[PDB]
RNA sequence: AACGCGACGAUACUACCCGCACGUUGUAGACGUAUAAGAAUAGGCUCCGGCCUCGUAUCCUAGCAGGCGAUUCCUCCGCCGGCCUCGAAGUGGCCGUCGGUAAUUCGCGUAUUGCAAUUUAGACACGCGCGGGAUCAAAUCCUUUGCAGACGACUUAGAUGUG
RNA sequence: CAUCGGUUCUGGCGGGGGGAUAAAGGCCCAGGGAAUGUGGCUCCUCCGGGAGUGUUAUAGCCCUGGGUGUAAUACCCUCGC
C-alpha cells in the first residue's frame, strides 16, 4: 500500500467520556450476566480437577516417585 | 516479589477434649514478613488440611538464613501458575548464591515473561542441582561451561545526569 | 572439486553446516545416561 | 536467549590477501580486489590460525548469531571472486525475427554497452549499461549466447538480471511467444 | 596590578515559586545553585541568606539598584535546588533571572 | 551544572526529542542555547516510519484558507528541531516568548561558530542510547526527501570548514609538541624544592 | 594468505581478573555467575583497597589490567589471599595509571587555602621557566 | 542565492538615470556622481577589488543592461533596466565578458536567433474589477434571477462554517504576471533595412 | 493515454533531446556566443588585486 | 513574509563620521559571564615512545576594585600602522613602534565604611554635549498621461528638451 | 548576633537486647567425596593446545562434626548524646 507516501486519515486514541462510561456500563453488565448462567449452568464439573503432575524435565522426579511410594508403604503399614 | 525470607511456620489445630494432641503441620514459606508469612500458611492449610485460622494456632515461625549464601549455585524450581487457560506446571532454571534470590529472580521472571502476580504462583519445590548433570536449561549450560570467559562489548560509560553538557564524545570500549 | 548437484545453481556456496547455536553444551556420553534415568522413570 | 559467544571461521588461500579494518573488508588476489563495507553488522574479526578468519558475536541473540552465516558466505563469495571469478552464460532464442546483440565498450566510463533490436520486430534500441568490472563477449563456441564474466558475483548477476529484465514480452501469450534472453549457465571462469 | 576577580557569592538562579500542576505559591521560591547537584551538596547553604539584586528607574538615596532579601530554607526534590523564602516574593518576571547566595551566615 | 554565557551545541548524533527536552529546560532555566548540524541529528526507528509521520504532518492544514492560521509545514532540519523544542515550551506566553528567544538553530556550522567549543549532551547522545541493531534515520535526509533546498550546498560549506579545520589541527599538533618540549626543557631548570612541592600538592 | 585484521580487544571478564569498584576498592574475580553479576573477593592489607567477598554486579565495575594467574574457580578467601600476595596485586595497581589518577584527584580535594596559593605561586614560577624554555624554542623554528 | 557585490560602469545614460528618480525634472541629477570618481583615484583600485571578489567568491554573475527607450515612439523617457544572466564558461570567464561588454549596446540578433523557441514574460492587459462570470467562466443564472444573475449560487452549502479560497469571487482581472513558453521567432529584422 | 509526468515519455525525450535538438541547439549557441563576443571584443591592498573590506545578528551580544 | 533577508545609488538639516564627556536612558537579567580538530563507537589518539572510564581537565588566577618607590625580568597583555588573509549571517595571522606588566625580594601607605546591609564597577543600544573632519539630497501634494483604474493605487511626463 | 521556649525537617556518634545467643567467614583439629581433574604420566598435534588416566602432589573445591566463640557483621527492636 501508498501508506508511508501517502497516508490516510489517522486513527484517534483519544477516547470520548461516553464511549467510556457506555464500555464500562456493558463490561458490568456482561459480568452480572456471566455470574447468573455461571448460577444456571447445566454443565458437568469434576468434584475433583485432573492433577497435571510433576514436569518430566524436574531432575529429582524419580526420587520424588520413590518418597511417594515410601509414604504409601508407610501409610497402609500405620492403618 | 520484594526482599524476601524464607519462614519455617509450624501451626496446628487448637487441642479439644476428643483430641488432646493435635497434629503439627509445618510449611516453608517466601514471604517479606512474618505478618504474610502466617496469612499464606493459613491459606494453604484452608487449602489442604481444612483448618482454619479461628479454630487453630500458630506453634513457632523461625527464619531458614542460607547455609552458604557466598557459594554460587544452581536452583530448579518446580511451580504451577494460574493464568486464563488454567494452571501449568512450568519447571525452571535460576543461577543464584541463595534460595530466597532464586524465588526473587522466579518471581521478576515469570511477571517479566508471563504477567504472572504473586497470588496466581505455587512455589511446589525450590531444589539445589547437586551436580553440573543435573543442569537442562541451555541459559544455565552455557554458564556453567569450562573456563568461562567473555568480554563486554559497548559498554556505557557511567556519566552523571547533572552534568548536563560534556566537552569530548565518550567511547564504549571500557 | 564437489561432485553433487545444487539444486538452485549457486554452485559455488560451500557446504553449510547445520544451525545449532546451543552446539556444545553436553556430551553424547552424558545424553545417553540421561535417555537410560529418563526412559526408567517414565 | 542469548548466547555468550558465537563462531565462524573462514578459510583464505595461499594467493590472496585480506585487509579487515573497521569492518570493511578488502580482498585481493591474481584476479584484481573486490572492496565491501560490513559495519551494518556487529561482527568481531580476528585472525583465529594461519589462513583462517574468525568471526565472533558475543550476547547475541539468535538472529545475530545468524548474521554470521551471511557474513562468511558473503566473504567466501569475495574470495571466489577474486580467485577463480563468476562467469553468467546467457541465451537469447527467437521465433521469427532475429534479436540482434551488439556489445560495446563504452570510453569514457569504462562499462560495458549491451544494445538489443528487433526483439520481436520491435523498431526500438534497448540499451542495457553493465555494471563495472563486468565484461560482456558475445560467443563463438555457441550460437546466439552472451557471456558475461567478473569478479563481483553481485554485478555480473544483476547485470544478466537487467539484460533477462529488458526483453519481457508485454500484453501477449506467454504459452505460444518464447521469445527473450534467458540465464544459461552460471559458474566459475576457471 | 591584580587580574583576579572580587566574588564571595554563589551564583543561583531562580527558577520558580513553590507550585503543584496548576496552583503556585509565590510565598516560596525555587533556587538552582550553581555546581549543587543533590541534598548532600544542598545542605551546606541551608540558612544562607540570598540577595536579588535588579534595577529600577528613580535614583533613591543615592542608588539605582533595588535588593530584596531573603534565606535558603530546606532542600527541594533530589537535584539540589533548595527552598527560600524572601521578605517580598520574588517577581514573576524574574524566573529565570540570577540570585546570589552569600557564603554568610557561616558555620565553618 | 555551571552557568554559561551560551552553550553551543554539536547536533550530530544526537536524538531529537532528547536533545529537544534538554535544550527546553535549559532555556525555560535562563541558559542561551545555539545548536548547530541540525541536518546530522538522528531519529530512531525506520526512516519509512518519520517520512510517513511527516507526510501525516503535510496532510493538516486549515481547509478554509491554507494561508492563514494552518499549520505551515517547515522543511529545513533547523525548523524540524525548533518545531520539536516548541511543542515542549508554553510558547503563547510571555515567558515561553523569552525563552524561545535564547536559541538559535543553523544548518551546518556558520561562523563564528566554527571556531567556537561544541559541546554533546551525553543523555541523548544515540550510541549512548540506542540498542545495537535497532534502527535510526537521519533529519537531513528526510528534510531532503521532503522539499529541503539546500542539502548540497550545507555539505560543500561543510566540506571547506571540515579542510580548513585540518589546517587548523596540523597547527595546533605542532603547538602541542613544541609546549611538551618547552616543559621537558623547563624540568631542568626549575628549582627542586617547587618540583616536589607541585608534586606533592598533586599537579 | 596475508590476513590483516585491525579489530577491538575488549578486556575480558574471567577468574583471576581484578575489578575496581566505585569506592576505589579492588577485587579478584572468583565466580561468574552471569554475563551481569561475578562474585568477588578483595582480600587486601590495605584497607582502602580491600572488598568484603560478595556478588559484584558488572555495571558497578571496571575491568583492570591485572589478571591474577592459574587462580582457581571457586578459591575461597584464604586461597585468593595467597594468590594476591603472591602476585603482587596492590604493587601493580599502585603502578596503572587509574591509581595515580585516583591520588592525585585525592591531593587535589585534600588542599587547603593556604594550599591553593602556595600551588598558585609555584606553578607561576614554573610557568614563567616553561615560557623561557617555549620562547626559546619558538624562535629557533 | 545572495547578491554580493555590484559594479557599475563609469558612465551611464540619463534615460537609465532616469529609472532611480520620481521627480528627474526637479532633481539635482546627482545619481553615480561619486561613484564615477572610483574609476578615476587609485587608478581603478575599488572597481577592481569587487571585480576580483565577484571572480573568486560568486558563482552566477549578471549584467546588468537598460532599454533605449528614446528610439522607441514612446513618450517615456525613463528607461528599463534588468539583470541577464551568463551563462557558459567560468565565472572568471563571465566576469571578462561582462567588463568587455560595459558600456556597450547589444542587439537582439547576437542573443537570440531566426527558428528560436523562447518565452515571453510579461504583465497582462488590466480589466479592473470584474464579477464572476467573466473572471472564472461560470454559468450564468436564468433570466430575472432575484438578487442577481452573474453570480454564483451557492459559495458555500456544506461545512466548514467559512467562505472557501476555492470559491470564485468577484475582484480584479487582468494585470497578472505571466510567463508563457516555446513561443517561435519567425523573422529578426533590421531597422537598418529598407526593405525587412 | 501515457501522462506528461510518465516514466516512458521522459525517457523519450531525454533521447530526443540528447540525440536530436542537442547539435542544432549547441551550433545556435556557437554562432550567437561568436557574435557576442565579437561586440564583446570590439601592493595587492593599495591595487586591488587582494580582496580587503569593502569601505539582526547571527550571535548573541556579549 | 505588509514585524524575513541581500547588493547598490543619492543623502540638505538639529542629519553623517572621529575623539572624550557623562547619563534619576533602556535592555527575560555581566561579575574569569576564558577553552574550534574531524571521525569511529564490534574501536580510536599520538610526539611513533606509547596512550584512551573520567572536563574531578586546561588556561588564567597575589598588589588601595589593587597605590607610590626600588630590587629584578624579557615574560605576558593592549591600541595603532604595514603586508597578507577571512564571504555560511565576512577576521584573524605575522611583523614593527608605543604603552603597561612581582617570575624573585623589600620599604612607605591602607585605620574611623565604627560587628553585616548590591561589591552602584560589564557589554550592547539610545540620548544630550562640545572640539574637529566630511556633504549640499529627495519624496509627496499639484498639472499631465491611459500601457492603469470604484476611490486609493499603477505606468508616464513636467527645470531649454529628440520638451 | 547571642542565650531560650514551642512545633518541625535533617546529619552524625556512643551503648543495650534478640535470632540457629544471626546465618556466613578467617585460622586450626578429625573424617568423607567429587569434577568444569591441579600436579604427574601416556597419546596426538598447526607445537599453540587438546584427549585420556586418577583424588592433592609443583592449585584448589564440596559435605559433616568440633574449637577459637558469649567472634564479627547484617536485619529488627531499644536507651541516650
Amino acid at each position: 500500500a501508498g501508506t508511508i507516501n501517502k497516508p490516510k486519515k489517522p486513527t484517534s486514541k483519544r477516547k470520548t467520556t461516553r464511549l467510556r462510561a457506555k464500555i464500562s456500563k456493558r463490561a458490568a453488565e456482561k459480568k452480572r450476566k456471566e455470574r447468573k448462567l455461571a448460577r444456571k449452568n447445566p454443565e458437568w464439573r469434576s468434584k475433583l480437577k485432573k492433577d497435571p503432575g510433576i514436569p518430566n524435565l524436574f531432575p529429582y522426579k524419580e526420587r520424588l516417585l520413590q518418597q511417594i511410594e515410601e509414604e504409601r508403604i508407610r501409610r497402609k503399614e500405620e492403618l | 516479589m520484594g526482599r524476601l525470607q524464607e519462614y519455617q511456620v509450624i501451626g496446628r489445630h487448637l487441642p479439644t477434649e476428643a483430641n488432646p494432641n493435635p497434629a503439627l503441620y509445618r510449611m516453608r514459606i517466601f514471604a517479606p514478613n512474618e505478618v504474610v508469612a502466617k496469612s499464606r500458611f493459613w491459606y494453604f492449610l484452608r487449602g489442604l488440611k481444612k483448618v482454619k485460622k479461628a479454630t487453630g494456632e500458630i506453634v513457632s515461625v523461625n527464619v531458614i538464613s542460607e547455609k552458604h549464601p557466598l557459594k554460587v549455585k544452581n536452583f530448579g524450581i518446580w511451580l504451577r501458575y494460574d493464568s486464563r487457560s488454567g494452571t501449568h506446571n512450568m519447571y525452571k532454571e535460576y543461577r543464584e548464591t541463595s534460595r530466597v534470590a532464586a524465588v526473587e529472580a522466579m518471581y521478576a521472571d515469570m511477571a517479566a515473561r508471563h504477567r504472572a502476580r504473586f497470588r496466581s504462583i505455587h512455589i511446589l519445590k525450590v531444589v539445589e542441582l547437586e551436580k553440573t548433570e543435573d543442569v537442562k536449561r541451555p541459559y544455565i549450560k552455557q554458564l556453567v561451561a569450562k573456563n568461562l570467559s567473555f568480554p563486554l562489548p559497548h559498554r556505557v560509560p557511567k556519566i552523571s545526569t547533572k552534568k548536563i553538557f560534556s566537552a569530548k564524545r565518550p567511547s564504549t570500549f571500557s | 572439486k564437489n561432485l553433487g548437484m545444487r539444486k538452485n545453481g549457486q554452485v559455488w556456496l560451500p557446504a553449510k553446516k547445520a544451525f545449532r547455536p546451543t552446539k556444545g553444551l553436553t556430551s553424547w556420553e552424558l545424553r545417553v545416561k540421561k535417555r537410560q534415568e529418563q526412559a526408567a522413570m517414565k | 536467549m542469548r548466547y555468550i559467544h558465537s563462531e565462524e571461521t573462514i578459510p583464505v588461500p595461499e594467493n590472496v590477501k585480506v585487509s579487515i579494518k573497521s569492518r570493511l573488508v578488502t580482498v585481493e588476489g591474481p584476479r584484481g580486489k573486490l572492496q565491501k563495507d560490513l559495519s551494518h553488522i556487529a561482527v568481531n574479526f580476528s585472525v583465529v590460525k594461519k589462513g583462517v578468519i574468525g568471526l565472533e558475536i558475543h550476547h547475541g541473540s539468535r538472529k545475530d548469531v545468524a548474521a554470521l552465516r551471511t557474513v562468511r558466505t558473503i566473504i567466501n563469495n569475495m574470495i571466489i571472486g577474486v580467485t577463480k571469478g563468476f562467469k553468467y552464460k546467457m541465451r537469447y532464442v527467437y521465433a521469427h525475427f532475429p534479436i540482434n546483440v551488439n556489445v560495446e565498450k563504452n570510453a569514457e566510463t569504462g562499462c560495458y554497452e549491451v544494445e538489443i533490436r528487433n526483439f520481436i520486430g520491435e523498431k526500438i534500441v534497448r540499451k542495457v549499461v553493465m555494471a563495472p568490472g563486468v565484461e560482456v563477449e558475445i560467443s563463438k563456441a555457441q550460437k546466439d549466447e552472451l557471456i558475461l564474466s567478473g569478479n563481483s558475483l553481485e554485478a555480473v548477476s544483476q547485470s544478466a538480471a537487467d539484460i533477462q529484465q529488458i526483453c519481457k514480452v508485454r500484453n501477449k501469450d506467454i504459452r505460444k511467444f518464447l521469445d527473450g534472453i534467458y540465464v544459461s549457465e552460471k559458474g566459475n571462469i576457471v | 596590578p591584580s587580574e583576579a576577580g572580587h566574588r564571595l557569592y554563589v551564583k543561583g538562579r531562580h527558577l520558580s515559586y513553590q507550585r503543584g500542576r496548576r496552583n503556585t505559591h509565590p510565598k516560596t521560591s525555587l533556587i538552582k545553585i550553581e555546581g549543587v547537584d543533590d541534598t548532600a551538596a544542598a545542605n551546606f547553604y541551608l540558612g544562607k541568606r540570598v540577595a536579588y539584586v535588579y534595577r529600577a528607574q528613580k535614583e533613591v538615596r543615592g542608588t539605582k539598584i533595588r535588593v530584596i532579601w531573603g534565606k535558603i530554607t530546606r532542600p527541594h526534590g533530589n537535584s539540589g535546588v533548595v527552598r527560600a523564602k524572601f521578605t517580598h516574593p520574588l517577581p514573576a518576571r524574574s524566573f529565570g533571572a540570577s540570585v546570589r547566595i552569600m557564603l554568610y551566615p557561616s558555620s565553618i | 551544572s555551571s552557568f554559561e554565557s551560551v552553550v553551543v551545541i554539536d547536533g550530530k548524533g544526537h536524538l531529537l526529542g532528547r536533545l529537544a527536552s534538554i535544550v527546553a529546560k535549559q532555556l525555560l532555566s535562563g541558559q542561551k542555547i545555539v545548536v548547530v548540524r541540525c541536518e546530522a541529528l538522528n531519529i530512531s526507528g525506520e526512516f519509512f516510519r518519520a517520512k510517513l509521520k511527516y507526510h501525516a504532518y503535510l496532510r493538516k492544514m486549515t481547509r478554509y484558507n491554507p494561508t492563514r492560521g494552518g499549520p505551515f509545514h517547515f522543511r529545513a532540519p533547523s525548523r524540524i528541531f525548533y518545531k520539536a523544542v516548541r511543542g515542549m515550551i508554553p510558547h503563547k506566553t510571555a515567558r515561553g516568548a523569552a525563552a524561545l528567544e535564547r536559541l538559535k538553530v543553523f544548518e551546518g556550522v556558520p561562523p563564528p561558530y566554527d571556531k567556537k567549543k561544541k559541546m554533546v549532551v551525553p543523555q541523548a547522545l544515540r550510541v549512548l542510547r540506542l540498542q545495537p541493531g535497532r534502527k535510526y534515520c537521519t533529519v537531513g535526509r528526510l528534510s531532503h526527501e521532503v522539499g529541503w533546498k539546500y542539502q548540497d550546498v550545507v555539505a560543500r560549506l561543510e566540506e571547506r570548514r571540515k579542510a580548513k579545520g585540518a589546517a587548523y589541527y596540523e597547527r595546533k599538533k605542532l603547538a602541542a609538541r613544541q609546549l611538551s618540549e618547552a616543559k621537558k626543557a623547563a624540568a631542568a631548570k626549575v628549582d627542586p624544592k617547587v618540583s616536589e612541592a607541585l608534586a606533592a600538592y598533586g599537579y | 594468505a596475508e590476513i590483516n585484521v585491525e579489530a577491538t580487544s575488549w578486556r575480558r571478564v574471567e577468574v583471576g581478573r581484578v575489578l575496581k569498584l566505585e569506592n576505589g576498592s579492588l577485587a579478584a574475580i572468583v565466580e561468574i555467575i552471569d554475563h551481569k553479576r561475578v562474585l568477588a573477593d578483595g582480600p587486601s592489607s590495605d584497607p582502602k583497597l580491600a572488598t568484603p567477598r560478595g556478588i559484584v554486579p558488572l555495571s558497578r565495575a571496571l575491568l583492570t589490567p591485572i589478571v591474577i594467574p592459574k587462580l582457581p574457580r571457586g578459591a575461597r578467601t584464604g586461597a585468593v589471599k595467597k594468590a594476591w600476595e603472591a602476585y603482587g596485586v596492590d604493587a601493580k595497581w599502585k603502578e596503572t595509571n587509574w591509581a595515580k589518577k585516583q591520588l592525585q584527584q585525592e591531593r587535589r580535594q585534600s588542599l587547603t587555602d593556604f594550599d591553593r596559593f602556595k600551588v598558585m605561586r609555584l606553578k607561576k614560577q614554573r610557568r614563567f621557566e616553561e615560557r623561557k624554555a617555549l620562547a626559546k624554542i619558538k624562535a629557533a623554528a | 542565492l545572495r547578491s554580493l557585490t555590484t559594479v557599475w560602469a563609469e558612465h551611464l545614460s540619463d534615460e537609465v538615470k532616469r529609472r532611480f528618480y520620481k521627480n528627474w525634472y526637479k532633481s539635482k541629477k546627482k545619481a553615480f556622481t561619486k561613484y564615477a570618481k572610483k574609476y578615476a583615484e587609485n587608478n581603478g583600485a575599488s572597481i577592481t577589488r569587487e571585480l576580483e571578489r565577484i571572480k573568486k567568491y560568486c558563482t552566477v554573475v549578471r549584467v546588468l543592461a537598460h532599454t533605449q527607450i528614446r528610439k522607441t515612439p514612446l513618450k517615456q523617457k525613463k528607461a528599463h533596466l534588468m539583470e541577464i544572466q551568463i551563462n557558459g564558461g567560468s565565472v572568471a570567464d563571465k566576469v571578462e565578458f561582462g567588463r568587455s561588454l560595459f558600456e556597450k549596446p547589444v542587439t537582439i540578433d547576437t542573443i537570440f536567433e531566426k527558428d528560436e523557441m523562447i518565452d515571453v514574460i510579461a504583465v497582462t492587459k488590466g480589466h479592473g474589477f470584474v464579477g464572476v462570470t467573466a473572471r472564472w467562466g461560470t454559468k450564468k443564472l436564468p433570466r430575472k434571477t432575484h438578487k442577481g444573475l452573474r453570480k454564483v449560487a451557492c459559495i458555500g452549502a456544506w461545512h466548514p462554517s467559512h467562505v472557501q479560497w476555492t470559491v470564485a469571487r468577484a475582484g480584479q482581472m487582468g494585470y497578472h504576471h505571466r510567463t508563457s513558453v516555446n513561443h517561435k521567432i519567425y523573422r529578426i529584422g533590421k531597422g537598418d533595412d529598407e526593405a525587412n | 493515454a501515457k501522462s506528461a509526468r510518465a516514466s516512458r515519455i521522459k525517457e523519450n525525450h531525454q533521447r530526443f533531446k540528447k540525440n536530436i535538438a542537442g547539435p542544432v541547439e549547441a551550433a545556435r549557441l556557437e554562432r550567437l556566443s561568436a557574435k557576442l563576443m565579437a561586440i564583446a571584443q570590439a601592493s595587492g591592498v593599495k591595487s586591488g588585486k587582494s580582496i580587503g573590506r569593502k569601505d539582526s545578528s547571527i550571535v548573541f551580544p556579549m
